[PDB]
């Protein structure tokens, strides 16, 4: 199909129909909650950098600390 | 009337209306035993996963909402309440309900994805409330009442192509469009070309094509595919696809082809594709 960023837009949808991870390429705060491994954390605080909910990842730098 | 319905009386079994999921995964029914029961389709076999009873009178029509507001299904029923049931892990538990109209509602429908979570609900009163879905548990309502002069049986919101327009028939024989300015809803239009009672009215999906078209189908038998030549212009033009001796209950439209499934008559259900000189034809009978 012709050259567009529909991709992250369809891997996303059959995610929901079923990830976070997807959906990057709120709702992450809770994700953080839920994981209270590791590594992923680092790759979606990395995420919330690119974005860049700043005090969350402060606390989430503190924690990593 | 009542010799018709005693000669064959095959049941096997008697149910109103049925909706298949989003995704074709689940296949949520129901019918006058007020039962709304959720079936499963993996491979053609249907499983059942949970009877949600909970109306004192029988359920009229069904509708899933979008998966991007979780698993949510939305029952309406003769007992003047309307059900909202989400999903958290199998936990099939109702969320909110509104009972807000006073006489039976005959018809439920979800708005298009994008405008937010607004589920409009058509009543027997001649009201229609529509819900629309804030941060939590809380649901605010706007109520129109007075829509059709003696209730509403059937409601259906047109697809995205801002300002969102949703047409409605009752049975003052009146196919009313919608508009909304403010914030409240204003008939847009009348559109008077059935000589009964409208029994259903479906809004077909646009295939990106500007060409917006409605159907409708009433007790006088008639099946009108009304269109609006263009954007912005308030010509609908109805044009008759057919007319049988008996009534016609349902009509849905199929996505791609928009090829119009016409539920009524004989028991019988029809299928009808526009042809390529602009007369409506009958393609198949199903069963």
């Amino acid at each position: 199909c012709v050259p567009a960023q529909w991709v992250h837009e369809a891997k996303a949808i059959r995610s929901r129909r079923d990830y976070l991870l997807k959906g990057h390429q709120k709702l992450v705060t809770r994700h953080l909650a839920a994981d209270a491994s590791f590594l992923g954390e680092l790759s979606n605080p990395e995420h919330c950098k690119h974005i860049q909910l700043d005090y969350i990842r402060v606390i989430d730098m503190l924690n990593l600390i | 009337v009542s010799v018709i319905n005693t000669v064959d009386t095959s049941h096997e079994d008697m149910i109103h209306d049925a909706q298949m999921d989003y995704y074709g995964i689940r296949l949520a029914t129901c019918s006058s035993d007020r039962s709304v029961k959720i079936f499963d389709v993996k491979n053609g076999g249907q499983i059942l996963i949970a009877d949600l009873r909970g109306h004192d009178g029988p359920v009229w029509q069904v509708a899933w909402a979008h998966p991007m507001y979780g698993n949510i299904l939305a029952s309406c029923s003769y007992d003047r309440k309307v059900i909202i049931w989400k999903e958290e892990n199998g936990t099939w538990e109702k969320t909110y309900e509104y009972t807000g109209h006073d006489s039976s509602v005959n018809s439920v429908c979800w708005a298009p994805h994008d405008f937010g979570l607004v589920l409009a609900c058509g009543s027997s009163d001649g009201a229609i409330s529509i819900l629309t879905f804030t941060g939590d548990g809380p649901w605010e309502v706007k109520k129109i009442s007075n829509a059709h002069t003696i209730g509403c049986n059937a409601v259906s919101w047109a697809p995205s192509v801002y300002i969102k327009r949703f047409v409605s028939g009752g049975c003052d024989n009146l196919v009313k469009i919608w508009r909304e300015e403010d914030g409240q809803w204003k008939e847009d239009q009348k559109l008077e070309a059935h000589s009964d009672w409208v029994r259903d009215v479906a809004w077909a999906p646009s295939i990106g094509l500007p060409t917006s078209t409605i159907a409708s189908c009433s007790q006088d038998g008639r099946v009108y595919i009304w269109t609006s030549d263009d954007a912005a212009t308030n010509c609908w033009t109805p044009k008759l696809l057919h007319k049988f001796n008996d009534v016609v209950w349902h009509v849905s439209w199929s996505i791609t082809a928009n090829i119009l499934a016409v539920s009524g008559g004989d028991n019988k259900v029809t299928l009808w594709k526009e042809s390529v000189d602009g007369q409506w034809a009958c393609i198949s009978d199903v069963n």
